[PDB]
DNA sequence: CACAGTGATGCAAATCAAGTGTGAAGCCAGACAAAAACC
DNA sequence: GGTTTTTGTCTGGCTTCACACTTGATTTGCATCACTGTGTAAGACAGGCCA
């Protein structure tokens, strides 16, 4: 029967075919696919192939020898392929294997749209005040309906966004497999749905030159789900939380716009309306159908990720050249440096808005210089809420570059030579650097890195150096001061200090105090009434930001990059799509889903 | 029930194996080759031969102890021959 | 400065290939009753 | 309550793989190399207002 053509086979069997489709018909429903496929996997169980029985139900599954056209995506978007060069090599390799290992064009984008913002159903309570109900909204205007004709303001940009609340519905779908299997890992119920807590890390840079060759400049906010837990009786157990906050790869996009991040205008104009959203649901819960059963999530929303530039710009404070040194604080340049740490948080959205307002409204009628030192540097009116943390690269730089100037001038001995000239003291730089190749093999450098602060701050760095400092007595004060920077240092650099260093994280307020105290004694020499917007957060903050967020390590110069390399190869060249397909094309690239399928070696 | 039902029975049949009609009616009422692989293809027999029940784990252990023991340089010639050989074949 | 990301590189570790006898794993049959939802 | 289903129960004798062990020449896996161009931000540097 098998050695056997088509219509040969089809005639030879025609009348089991008829009394096959008569009896599926009258006990199925006419549902013929489902009797054959269980005929034929049962009759190749009763055979003991239990092999082909299984790549039967795997092919049946989309798991054997044919890849699930989320798998092509995944393959497709994560090497960059164009839908030409994609469909190249699909039809080559069905071609010369007679096999369709990969999908075709059109199943990709139905792939796409379930990975998309836009596609499940959800909803808030209470509705989200004045955010659209409908739920199959994706790719939006950037310019959310901001006017262009020759009349208005000219709009000199291009942009494309996600509405806020879809965007972290697409997430939390994409992340339901980690979700449900960390409910499992926690000894939990699959089908529990009380409030789930989301922490939701909010981020913005500007991306400096994306042009493809006049500089064409790009703003990107974007959002990381941070954590998730839930709550059982009254313990909040974690179900997930990600392993690489950081990373480009869980950094979900939802506005890519071209334009300049210090264009002030342009930026509030594009970004408030996704303020308004995020506002929205910061009073409201979700409910989302995670594995058949409705789910309800709550959001904390935490503007962590923004550098001290955009900080400062978008919650009304003044340049960084400023006297008001601190976004965590009131302290001017001169008070920072002479109060060396006892300083505490102090600022919030509120207060600047209010501090606006009173720049404003000069209620007490004082000079330009009296007002400026009553709203301590809030000159414009804020427009979003950030928590401006450290980075840990900067506490090193920070350090480093204190303790540097330190062994030039204990090198020069400047407290002898007050009156010191430029070039002896230059020399006294050109001596250290010297030594330390000789040393310790550091080449000198004009602009400090991490690199650098690493191998620098040694205690084997600080004997090399004492070996040219005459006094023996300032060789204990400069040992003494690394001892504390290395007592230190774990608490900023660990991504969960209240573990990896317990002992380190509690002394660290005392080791602060004493390293300003020797500072304050042994080191006057270099107090100047200058310090650093890092080495202030490093000496005051650092325990009070650690309360707050729980690590520093945890809270984008690839953007750039991988920006450029999707509107070059993956976008439509015309200005209407480009940043459609980019969007889209950015999104799908940091969805877990496929991610898990690029991993699948492991 | 019935796994108990049996299970009981064990004793009471001394040691009989029930039929399963009766008994549910009872509870209811209730490449090339290597040099070496060549060489063990052709010396099998000889193994074989002298001891004919060594399984493949102790037949495998022995010609690779004796022949790792060893004059094997035939081998190795009929070994690059096939090779090239296969080589050849595209 | 760091670092991204290229094609080449180099060494450790699978892997292949043959012999076959096991053990493990799943399935068959037929009368029938539990634990379950449908009027 | 009757009338419909799912899902077990008890055996063995079956069929179909995986493992077993060796040797050494291939094949894969994986981290690494040397190397510059480019973005970024640390840090020189130009500058004009008012005394
Ligand atoms: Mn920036
Ligand atoms: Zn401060």
């Amino acid at each position: 029967l098998l050695s056997l053509t088509r219509r040969a086979q089809k005639h030879r069997l025609r009348e089991l075919k008829i009394q096959v489709k008569e009896f599926a018909d009258k006990e199925e429903g006419g549902d013929v696919k489902a009797v054959c496929l269980t005929l034929f996997l049962l009759a190749l169980r009763a055979r003991n192939e239990h092999r082909q029985a299984d790549e039967l139900e795997a092919i049946m599954q989309g798991r054997g020898s044919g890849l699930q056209p989320a798998v092509c995506l995944a393959i497709r978007v994560n090497t960059f392929l164009s839908c030409s060069q994609y469909h190249k090599m699909y039809r080559t390799v069905k071609a010369i294997t007679g096999r369709q290992i990969f999908q075709p064009l059109h199943a990709l984008r139905n792939a796409e749209k379930v990975l998309l913002p836009g596609y499940h159903p959800f909803e808030w309570q209470p509705p989200l005040k004045n955010v659209s109900s409908r739920t199959d909204v994706g790719i939006i205007d950037g310019l959310s309906g901001l006017a262009s004709s020759v009349d208005e303001y000219p709009v000199d940009t291009i942009a494309k966004r996600f509405r806020y609340d879809s965007a972290l519905v697409s997430a939390l779908m994409d992340m339901e497999e980690d979700i449900l299997e960390g409910m499992r890992s926690q000894d939990l119920d699959d089908y529990l749905n009380g409030p789930f807590t989301v922490v939701v890390k909010e981020s913005c840079d500007g991306m400096g030159d994306v042009s493809e060759k006049v500089p064409e400049k790009a703003v990107r906010f974007s959002f990381t789900v941070m954590r998730i837990t839930i709550e059982h009786g009254s313990q909040n157990v974690k179900v997930f939380e990600e392993p690489k906050p950081n990373s480009e790869l869980c950094c979900k996009p939802l506005c890519l716009m071209l334009a300049d991040e210090s264009d002030h205008e342009t930026l509030t104009a594009i970004l408030s309306p996704l303020i308004a959203e995020r506002e929205a649901m910061k009073s409201s819960e979700l409910t989302l159908e995670m594995g058949g059963i409705p789910r309800t999530f709550k959001f904390i929303f935490r503007g962590t990720g923004y550098d001290e530039k955009l900080v400062r710009e978008v919650e009304g404070l003044e340049a960084s050249g400023s006297v008001y040194i601190c976004t965590l604080c009131d302290t001017t340049r001169l008070e920072a440096s002479q109060n060396l740490v006892f300083h505490s948080i102090t600022r919030s959205h509120a207060e600047n808005l209010q501090r606006y307002e009173v720049w404003r409204s000069n209620p007490y009628h004082e000079s330009v210089e009296e007002l400026r030192d009553r709203v301590k540097g809030v000159s414009a009116k804020p427009f979003i809420e950030t928590v401006p943390s450290i980075d840990a690269l900067h506490c090193d730089i920070g350090n480093a570059a204190e303790f540097y100037k330190i062994f030039q001038l204990e090198i020069g001995e400047v407290y002898k030579h007050p009156n010191a000239s430029k070039e002896e003291r230059k020399r006294w730089q050109a001596t250290l650097d010297k030594h330390l190749r000789k040393r310790m093999n550091l080449k000198p450098i004009m602009r400090m890195n991490g690199n650098f602060a690493r191998k620098l701050m040694t205690q084997e760095t600080v004997d090399a150096v004492c070996e040219l400092i005459p006094s023996e007595e300032r060789h204990e004060a400069l040992r003494e001061l690394m001892d504390l920077y290395l007592k230190m240092k774990p608490v900023w650099r660990s991504s969960c200090p209240a573990k990896e260093c317990p002992e380190s994280l509690c002394q660290y307020s005392f080791n602060s105090q004493r390293f300003a105290e020797l500072l304050s004694t042994k080191f006057k020499y270099r107090y100047e009434g200058k310090i650093t917007n890092y080495f202030h957060k490093t000496l005051a903050h650092v325990p009070e930001i650690i309360e707050r967020d729980g690590s520093i390590g945890a809270w984008n110069q690839s953007g750039n990059k991988l920006f450029r390399r999707f509107r070059k190869m993956n976008a439509r060249q015309s200005k209407c799509y480009e940043m459609e397909d980019v969007l889209k094309h950015h999104w799908l690239y940091t969805s877990k889903y496929l991610q898990k399928f690029m991993n699948a070696h492991n | 029930f019935v796994q108990t039902c049996r299970e009981e029975h064990k004793k009471k049949h001394p040691d009989a194996s029930v039929n399963f009609s009766e008994f549910s009616k009872k509870c209811s009422e209730r490449r090339p080759p290597s040099a070496f692989f060549l060489f063990c293809s052709e010396y099998r027999p000889k193994i074989k031969g002298e001891h004919p029940g060594l399984s493949i784990g102790d037949v495998a252990k022995k010609l690779g102890e004796m022949w790792n023991n060893t004059d094997k340089q035939p081998y190795e010639k009929k070994a690059a021959k096939l090779k090239e050989k296969y080589e050849k074949d595209i």
